[PDB]
């Protein structure tokens, strides 16, 4: 391979694949913080060009943490379809980009091709895509999964109901649920992050969620987003199982930061198959986001976009119902402003869809990042056109408890009616039964949680 | 006329033809999440957007604001620094917020008791209000809780510009068995008082991971009350020293 | 009226309607430069509050330049339907915002309501709209016009072919035309900014454009975007007339700066009806943009968003085929970065549609501004969902002559195929005849300008 | 092995299965617009995107490139300065760019001739490369043909950080009957060396609008060549003085 190009008379030399991958990224504050970013715009473009000339073989055979040192690398490498790989191994990344974007490349073509990819190759393609490339490329790569709802059918748009409370107060949790359903939010999942990682508390939160589900016969899922260890215990001791959640990271060291073994995720799949109230075949739920491996000291000199791609390579192994990035969840240290948070969201979603997982996005920001609610609304709509599987819903997007701002209940209804998208067909049926939705639109008596009373 | 910061503006129900407006009032009362504001089409109502925008203007002020060195001296605290000089650098460099500065190691060795059973550290973190509002209410009943009935208590000190991983360096230098850090988590939209406790048994800088910590979060008047949070941290420290167990390594 | 509110215990007092209008804007470079911007975030929200409580009569009876001194003000005021105005004059701007956004408000409801507005009231509504408010608000106010193509039908999306050259070389102009048509660009207009402002040069460029139009029987319009005086001369002395263009400004002082009288615009309409090769009833074409009034000394202490709305009040009088803002045409002095340029584009489009003109947008930036091509691609897609009537098309968006970057031919085809939008129905039929389009989609043979040879 | 700045990359044709590939080559030869690069689906091809991105990195650098003043001193030119000090403050304050600073009035009154028929002003404007490439080829044969059969030519000088409305103040201070200003316009993607000439008859800061100026734009090797563009300004300077009419007031 060439680690070298000349641009405007000047030779641009790079040390390894890892450096080429890092410096080809669009400018973000985390890559500068990691020490891995390009020195200038010219070196950024030079890295992009060097990357685009490298083959699928070049980047498959150079993962950012080595096979023998890292269980996530082993996971990703072992999962490769080798005859799919052998077809594409001598493609340049430039050729792989144009293949993905081509109107003559079908969903069924990409279905087989993506099996010959690793996460680092997925990242490499994202690095040489413009914003419209990411959006159009993701749109022509639908990923469809089923729990009690079907998610990710083209022409549909789903939403997590996120009814969080500072005390896990069950009236406050219920009030936000009734509010969310009145806007048509919750077909992805009704999912609480709990204050206490504790079996009695988890069961109470789940009893509250499924109280509303059972009363009104809602086709959907419950989740409580504690550590996967305590979820499993709660469900084993007889709390209602819907989706089982874990935050994941793209290295073994990163998983150790989170207290996660691979065997816990095998166990969650096994517990789900025994216990969980799920009609379809997908019951797992992961969350991701750029900067988490950096924060862990677990990026090993790799940029945050390549590390985030390795999340999706990890996630794909377990065939989850839903994955989302939480795009600006941490703060300005890893993604500083609107421009960087938008770019990351489009990257993350594209890479998720290319890896073949059911990719949504928490379009979000923090109050110490240079960002406001207009950014959430820019990003949610751009991602919706990209066929993003789902966003979050909270009352005006205010988390009283996780201390950040996501998208409103309003915003899901807005996206759906702007873009002529429906909910999950099962959940849409339910919304029509309740008189909340007609022909994809909120009816007159929608947006009112008094309706359930 | 209406102040967007007022309790009347916060209580406002915006749903325009309610099915049951008595339920609507019971639902607004039961949560501090921004429910029952209604809609214009699928968009938020104007007052709901205006009060959102007002709360964001003020939430943006709470992140960058700093407690005076005078207040820390008036608490009777040692003030000590991380490697970060100022608030601008703190926001972009978490790696330097996880390290004590050169004079910081020496001040701690000079002026702190050696080999505590429990070590209580305070940082402003990402919210000054989280420690400023809560301090006098959490710190006395915690300090009493640990020594008075119990064991050897290290001298309390304040870290300016601290991140959570700095308590691994603190626990090594002081030789501490348990390090309790009370720190300001990032400010919410309508809220900046939120304090968390990060506690780790016997930390080691190039060994301990984040899962080795126990978190108790959302300590404030609209959460777990700062008085009874002090009791639950003392009890956690008692259990920690008993089973010598860190975070996920703890039982039950 | 109240020119006063209290926020968080603090009294915020404003001097007049003009100050309230200025300071309620989202932060931008030009408002700071004009000296008219809010001092803080808190004062911005206070100004938004005061504005929202102000009534339609309050703002209508306070135009930013007075009736007696300014012919644009007079034109906007004289055009008011006074029965439509009397219905709404006691509405607060808050109630007008909610009325526009309401699903119970139809396109025919707004058709009458908008006739009771002035431009300053249009501006006032936009100032208290979030980004998704502007997008959803604009989308439910379609404006449809017809030349030889119909523009602005929901589910359609048009494009100006902009085949500009440094020498007005007719080979270089033609090459860019054949290129744009092969991507399906040019249903809005084929429109050249010339280098030389003289009659035989205008006639030669028009002969080049219409040479292609006549050869292939393309349903579309030609335009040469010189001064309206020289266009009229060219057409009078026998050059093919399509659309007639003028850059406009929102004050009499600003029009004087551009060297335009109102009577030239009346003459253009009269020359169009006499001469122009147009099947429908609309044949005028205006371009606008934030900062032009500031630049001229012609804003009179008003903000650029209010002054830009006054453009749309002026344009509305003349019932043009198309208007577009040229959003980041000037530079970082008036709109600094990605965030500001996106916000401007969304404002400008919403205000255009609310004023009831056939509003598109040149999604664009300059090289001395803090922006890149990913900005163009963000904005073009957001506006497309807002039902933006048209964008520009150039080869990769590189203008070799106006020294800025607009949107590519690629981008229109991307937007159409991303969002399942069609061309203008007449032009689409022609594309299907040429074998360039099938089912809204570029064929295999498309994107290839040698197809015409 | 390919440089994206090279002539091979500029001439690259990317259309995959062309109808007529000989026509494509003549189309690419016809224009410096980026035609004939083809597509991947409805998106740009990779090389075309890469060359776009390469050219934009160079284009950003050209806007904040500045002339050496020892280049200006060794042109034989008076360097004079507007109100602006920074390149960063020039890019953000047009109002200070279109008036002179306090010593700039003083240097021009003491060192430049009073009441010329034609007065030539040079500014860097928004592109240094526009005046630095084209100077030796514009300025001598222009300042020939003004003195060479005309009358009283004023003494030429360089304004730093100028906007074009500064020539109103210059025309008033020197009493100048025609002021012509050669200035760098904003840099394009592929090219930085485009020069404009803006020209008033007898300008007045409270009177002359923008439409009173004659513009001639796109002066470089790829536009109107700077040799023969100097001839067309000398001709324009004659026509201006004869009919006493500035820009839109000029006949025909
Ligand atoms: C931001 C955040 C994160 C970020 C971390 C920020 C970063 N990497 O810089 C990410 C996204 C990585 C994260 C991940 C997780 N988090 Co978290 N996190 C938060 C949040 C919103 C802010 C905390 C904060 O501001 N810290 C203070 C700042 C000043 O310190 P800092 O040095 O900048 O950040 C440190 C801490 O935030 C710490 N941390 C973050 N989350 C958690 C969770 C646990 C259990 C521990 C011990 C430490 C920890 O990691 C950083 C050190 O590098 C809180 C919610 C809240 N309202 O506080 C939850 C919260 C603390 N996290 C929670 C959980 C459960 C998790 C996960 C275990 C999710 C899961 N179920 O798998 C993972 C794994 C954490 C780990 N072991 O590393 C729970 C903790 C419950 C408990 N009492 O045990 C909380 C309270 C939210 C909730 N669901 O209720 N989280
Ligand atoms: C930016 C720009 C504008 C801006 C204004 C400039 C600004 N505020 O920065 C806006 C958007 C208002 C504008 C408007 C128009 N412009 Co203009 N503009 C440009 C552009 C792209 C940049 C010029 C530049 O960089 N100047 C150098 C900088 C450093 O000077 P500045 O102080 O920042 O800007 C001053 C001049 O640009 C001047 N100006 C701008 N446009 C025009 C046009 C004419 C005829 C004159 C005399 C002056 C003038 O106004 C500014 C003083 O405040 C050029 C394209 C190019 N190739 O350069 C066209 C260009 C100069 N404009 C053009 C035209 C025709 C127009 C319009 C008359 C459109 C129309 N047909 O109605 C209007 C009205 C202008 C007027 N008479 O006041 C033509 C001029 C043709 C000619 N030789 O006469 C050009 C050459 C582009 C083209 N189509 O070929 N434009
Ligand atoms: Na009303």
């Amino acid at each position: 391979m060439k680690l070298k190009t000349t641009l405007f008379g000047n030779v641009y030399q790079f040390k390894d694949v890892k450096e080429v991958l890092a410096k080809a990224n669009e400018l973000r504050s985390g890559d500068v913080l990691a020490g891995v970013a390009a020195a200038s715009s010219q070196e950024r473009v030079a890295a992009k060009q060097v990357l685009s000339e490298m083959t699928v073989a070049d980047i498959r055979n150079n993962p950012v943490i080595a096979y023998e040192d890292d269980c996530v690398t082993r996971l990703i490498q072992d999962d490769v379809n080798e005859t799919a790989y052998n077809q594409i191994k001598n493609w340049s990344i430039s050729e792989l980009r144009e293949y993905v974007l081509s109107d003559e490349t079908s969903v069924d073509d990409i279905a087989f091709t993506r099996k010959g990819l690793t996460s680092e190759v997925v990242a490499a393609v994202a690095k040489i895509c413009s914003n419209a490339d990411l959006i159009y490329g993701a749109k022509k790569m639908p990923v469809i999964k089923k729990a009690n709802t079907t998610i990710g059918i083209p022409g549909t748009f789903s939403a997590r109901l996120q009814p969080n409370d500072t005390r896990d107060d069950v009236q406050s949790i219920a009030a936000q649920i009734y509010e969310g359903l009145s806007f048509g939010v919750g077909d992805a999942v009704i999912g609480v992050n709990p204050v206490t990682d504790d079996v009695e508390n988890l069961s109470r939160v789940l009893d509250t969620i499924y109280g509303v589900i059972d009363k009104f016969n809602i086709p959907t899922q419950g989740c409580v987003l504690a550590h996967v260890t305590t979820q499993i215990e709660a469900i084993r001791r007889g709390a209602p199982g819907g989706l089982i959640f874990q935050s994941i990271c793209g290295s073994e060291k990163g998983l150790k930061e989170f207290g996660v073994e691979l065997a816990m995720l095998d166990e969650a799949r096994a517990v789900g198959a025994e216990f969980n109230r799920i009609a379809g075949e997908n019951c797992l739920y992961f969350e991701t986001g750029q900067g988490s491996a950096l924060s862990a000291g677990a990026n090993f000199g790799a940029d945050q976009v390549t590390m985030e791609a390795r999340n999706y390579g990890l996630a794909r192994h377990y065939d989850p119902f839903i994955v989302n990035t939480v795009v600006g969840f941490i703060g300005p240290e890893y993604l500083y402003n609107d421009r960087q948070i938008i770019r990351a969201g489009l990257e993350d979603h594209f890479m998720g869809k290319l890896s073949g997982i059911s990719m949504g996005c928490d379009c979000c920001y923090t109050n110490h990042a240079d960002a406001d609610q207009n950014l959430n609304e820019n990003l949610m709509i751009l991602l919706a056109t990209a066929g993003c599987n789902y966003i979050m819903g909270m009352p005006l997007g205010d988390d009283i408890m996780l201390n950040y701002q996501t998208t409103a209940f309003h915003d899901t209804a807005t996206v759906r009616q702007l873009l002529n998208l429906r909910p999950s067909p099962e959940f849409e049926r339910w919304l029509e039964s309740m008189g909340i939705m007609a022909n994809g639109r909120l009816t007159k008596r929608a947006g009112d949680p008094s309706l359930f009373f | 006329a209406l102040d967007l910061g007022s309790a009347e503006a916060k209580a406002w129900i915006g749903v325009e033809n309610p099915h049951r407006a008595d339920v609507l009032t019971e639902l607004r009362r039961s949560t501090v999440a921004r429910v029952c504001t209604g809609r214009a089409g699928p968009r938020p109502r104007t007052q709901a957007l205006l009060r959102f925008l007002a709360d964001h203007s003020r939430s943006k002020d709470t992140v960058l604001k700093e407690v005076p060195e005078e207040w820390v001296k008036a608490q009777g605290l040692l003030e000590v620094r991380s490697e970060i000089s100022d608030k601008n650098l703190y926001l972009t460099r978490p790696d330097m917020g996880r390290r004590l500065c050169a004079e910081a190691v020496e001040a701690l060795k000079a002026q702190c008791v050696a080999n505590p059973d429990v070590q209580v550290v305070i940082s402003d973190g990402l919210s000054t209000d989280a420690i400023t509002v809560n301090y006098e209410e959490i710190l006395p009943p915690l300090m009493a809780g640990l020594k008075q009935a119990g064991l050897k208590v290290g001298t309390p000190f304040f870290v300016r510009y601290g991140r959570v991983k700095i308590e691994d360096q603190i626990g090594e230098i002081l030789g501490a068995k348990v390090v309790i850090l009370l720190v300001g988590e990032r400010p919410g939209l309508g809220q900046s008082e939120s304090l968390s406790c990060y506690a780790v048994y016997s930390p080691r800088m190039a060994t301990t991971v984040e899962a080795d910590r126990t978190c108790i979060s959302n300590i404030h008047q609209g959460g777990t009350p700062p008085v009874e949070a002090a009791a639950v941290i003392v009890d956690l420290a008692k259990r920690m020293l008993e089973q010598k167990a860190s975070g996920i390594n703890m039982t039950r």
